[PDB]
RNA sequence: AUGCGCAGAUACCGGGAGGAACGCCGAGGCGAAGGCAGCCACCUGGUCCACCCGUGACGCUGAGGCGCGAAAGCGUGGGGAGCAAACCGGAUUAGAUACCCGGGUAGUCCACGCCCUAAACGAUGCGCGCUAGGUCUCUGGGUCUCCUGGGGGCCGAAGCUAACGCGU
RNA sequence: AUGUUC
């Protein structure tokens, strides 16, 4: 699992200021992070299809939230993305 | 007879190893006696079920024991 | 596994060779142990007296250890597992401690690095021989003596086994790969696991060639000969046996039964 | 021929039959009978009363074997378990004591069919 | 890293010197897979409430330890290869849950 | 009756093997569905509540597409105790290619790959808001005799409904 | 236990 502090790495890591928490990098960041940890899961396990479902749907959260950024400012999407090395 | 939770003091239902109590949940046949025997909340029957068999894997409890006198 | 082909060719189409990862380790084999000359030839002075065996590769003799208690209490580690032409099983070239190399059959599981050992002392694990009489009953057990200090001779062939089915004074009662309940002598030396490579028996070998590459030769049929050569040769175009089933000698081939009548080791048998 | 006090009396009443297997304290049979070893034969063997019979005559086998007392196990729902428990305790025999020892899978094999009205 | 119980029970009928065999390839083995022992209880000789490898007695361990979780299995896995080792239950320490206050 | 049984069965005890399923707890719970039940450990998904801390409409749905999809079934391997299509026997019958009995092969189990169906049902698409309550229950929170959230049931206001019924 | 039709 994600401990309190590698999840707290991330954010730190993300933050557009110190406090920042929500804000769709950090959410960003926070999801690539459970969608690679949760893809090496898979790729042992293929067959917890239950699981699966999950990662379709943060892999489909992070598309949103991406689209979002990439419409509100088209500069820190990009900054972003290559941060976090996705949009592949 | 009385519920077997009302016959105790403060005690810990993950406790595996406390074997004194736990037979006491376990009816003359080794059987995990039911809520109305308990009287155990949902929650609590469940904690305990769980621990109960821990117990028995462990070898401190039965899973099975005679019914005596038919 | 069991590797296949696509149909590229007719024959191919069904083919399947051996898959050689358990393997591949050792693929020359050991000069020292190896080679024997191995004589081929078909038949006895003279005259054939198995039918339809010849042509068919060459082949070194690979001299393995049938009798295990030579070495009582001498470790060896598993060198090398390799391919032997000679038998369905793959062997297991074993480096004792003293220096000494042996070839044993390679069991199901063996791993090269894992060492070995045979003696009364020895653990109840995957490759070590015991007397039988030291084997905790239903363990399973390959390359068995049936006499003491005879040397194996049950349970060899690729996959096969046999268990320990219970004690009885100082014969063990074993399960035999044909299903047939033996008593065996405590004393009698076997190995502790399957032989493996038992995938053996699922290889499609595909084409006439390949049989013809195995030493077997055409087996022609007793139909399709004349009457001097055979019970069912004759009869004008395609026809019935007209008798009860039989071999080019005579007898008959359809069940009559063949191990002698009055043979001592009928007392220790039960299948 | 041999020579044991005390030992067990096993009931075995299945719906078919019942059947007593009387036995020293290792639990080696000494002595047994059964609904067919008694006369009967076929549907009656199930009945209670060949129950009755069949533990007195497997009772009676055991005097000969000089039996005083058995702990007596029961096996089995069927009509015989109840008379056939009745019928030892005032056998001459003295029930040191009852057991019911029914085999009970927790939860295990598939059963037959018809044991399998079963939801 | 977590607090895990290591439940172990050992053949009745050894003599200390046979026990402390026992005992010290458990300590070496513990240690081995990285695992600090904390608390630890040698309750010792118990009547089970079933037979055990034939036996009406088992000798009962209990070794509270904080160890990387990953390598629990492969411990449980060592500690019951030996022959005397009957039972072995690892399990995820946890808070104590009560009736009655 | 077939069948098993004096080549010693049945019942009892000891030793062992092996496969399948987990009794009591156990009614409720989880999951989008299919579905999920011994215990332990690792990996892992959904979900609820509280603080009201961060982002600031980033939302709903979704033709196609992608993935999941009971059981049977198919392919290659394994495994095979119990069960058991087909099948063999015994009965029943006017017949009995059935129902009942004794056996029994696929299969039921595992891996990998297919198949893609169903009374796949709540025969009720998803999301949001709004419109009495009562009662039982699961699971959080609470200056805790009641309040507050999330689930599961039964009865019911208004209303709807061909009716049956549905009804926060 | 079975036990058809108009
Ligand atoms: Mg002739
Ligand atoms: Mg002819
Ligand atoms: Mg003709
Ligand atoms: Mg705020
Ligand atoms: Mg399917
Ligand atoms: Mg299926
Ligand atoms: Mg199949
Ligand atoms: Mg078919
Ligand atoms: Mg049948
Ligand atoms: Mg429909
Ligand atoms: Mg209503």
């Amino acid at each position: 699992p994600i401990t309190k502090e590698e999840k707290q790495k991330v954010i730190q890591e993300f933050a557009r200021f110190p406090g920042d928490t929500g804000s769709t990098e950090v959410q960003v960041a926070l999801l690539t992070l459970r969608i690679n940890r949760l893809s090496e899961h898979l790729k042992v396990h293929k067959k917890d299809h239950h699981s699966h479902r999950g990662l379709l749907m943060m892999v489909g959260q992070r598309r949103r939230l991406l689209r979002y950024l990439q419409r509100e400012d088209p500069e820190r999407y990009r900054a972003l993305i290559e941060k976090l090395g996705i949009r592949g | 007879k009385a519920k077997v939770k009302a016959t105790l003091g403060e005690f810990d239902l993950r406790d595996y190893r406390n074997v004194e109590v736990l037979k006491r949940f376990l009816s003359e046949t080794g059987k995990i006696l039911p809520r109305r025997r308990t009287g155990l909340s949902a929650k609590e029957q469940r904690i305990l079920a769980k621990t109960i068999k821990r117990a028995r894997i462990l070898g401190l409890l039965p899973f099975t024991e005679k019914l005596v006198r038919k | 596994a069991v590797k296949k082909f696509k149909p590229y060719t007719p024959s191919r189409r069904f083919m399947t060779v051996a898959d050689f990862s358990e393997i591949t380790k050792t693929e020359p084999e050991k000069s020292l142990v190896k080679p024997l000359k191995k004589t081929g030839g078909r038949n006895n002075q003279g005259r054939i007296t198995v039918r339809f065996r010849g042509g068919g590769h060459k082949r070194l003799y690979r001299i393995i250890d049938f009798k295990r208690w030579d070495k009582v209490g001498i470790p060896a580690k598993v060198a090398a597992i390799e391919y032997d032409p000679n038998r369905s099983a793959r062997i297991a070239l074993l480096h004792y401690v003293d220096g000494e190399k042996r070839y044993i059959i390679a069991p199901d599981g063996l791993q090269v690095g894992q060492q070995v050992v045979a003696g009364p002392d020895a653990p109840i694990q995957v490759g070590n021989a015991l007397p039988l009489r030291f084997i905790p009953v239903g363990t399973v057990v390959h390359a068995v003596e049936l006499e003491p200090k005879k040397g194996a001779k049950l349970a060899r062939a690729a996959g096969t086994s046999a268990q320990i089915q219970g004690r009885e004074g100082d014969y063990v009662i074993l399960r035999l790969p044909s299903g047939e309940l033996r008593k065996v002598h405590g004393e009698c030396y076997a190995t502790v696991g399957a032989v493996g490579n038992a995938d053996h028996k699922n290889i499609v070998l595909g084409k006439a060639g390949r049989s013809r590459w195995l030493g077997r030769r055409p087996h022609v049929r007793g139909a399709a000969m004349n009457p001097v050569d055979h019970p069912h040769g004759g009869g004008e175009g395609r026809a019935p046996r007209g008798r009860p089933p039989a071999s080019p000698w005579g007898w008959q081939t359809k069940g009559l039964k063949t191990r002698k009548r009055r043979k001592p080791s009928s007392r220790f048998i039960i299948a | 021929k041999r020579q044991v006090a005390s030992g067990r009396a096993y009931i075995h009443a299945s719906y078919n039959n019942t059947i007593v297997t009387i036995t020293d304290p290792d639990g080696n049979p000494i002595t047994w009978s059964s609904g067919g070893v008694i006369g009967y034969k076929g549907s009656r063997k199930g009945t209670p009363y060949a129950a009755q019979l069949a533990a007195l005559d497997a009772a009676k086998k055991a005097m000969a074997y000089g039996m005083q007392s058995v702990d007596v196990i029961v096996r089995g729902t069927g009509a015989g378990r109840e008379q056939a428990i009745r019928a030892l305790q005032a056998s001459g025999l003295q029930v040191k004591s009852i057991v019911d020892d029914t085999p009970v899978p927790h939860n295990g094999c598939r059963p037959k069919k018809k044991f399998r009205k079963a939801s | 890293m977590r607090r895990y119980e290591v439940n172990i029970v050992l053949n009745p009928n050894l003599d200390q010197s046979q026990l402390a065999l026992e005992k010290e390839i458990i300590q070496r083995a513990l240690e081995n897979y990285g695992a600090r022992v904390e608390k630890v209880e040698e309750l010792g000789l118990r009547r089970l409430a079933y037979p055990i490898a034939k036996d009406p007695q088992g000798y009962f361990l209990w070794y509270q330890v904080e160890m990387p979780e990953d390598r629990v299995n492969d411990l449980a896995r060592e500690l019951r290869i030996r022959d005397n080792v009957r039972r072995v239950m690892v399990v995820k320490s946890q808070e104590p849950f009560l009736a009655n206050a």
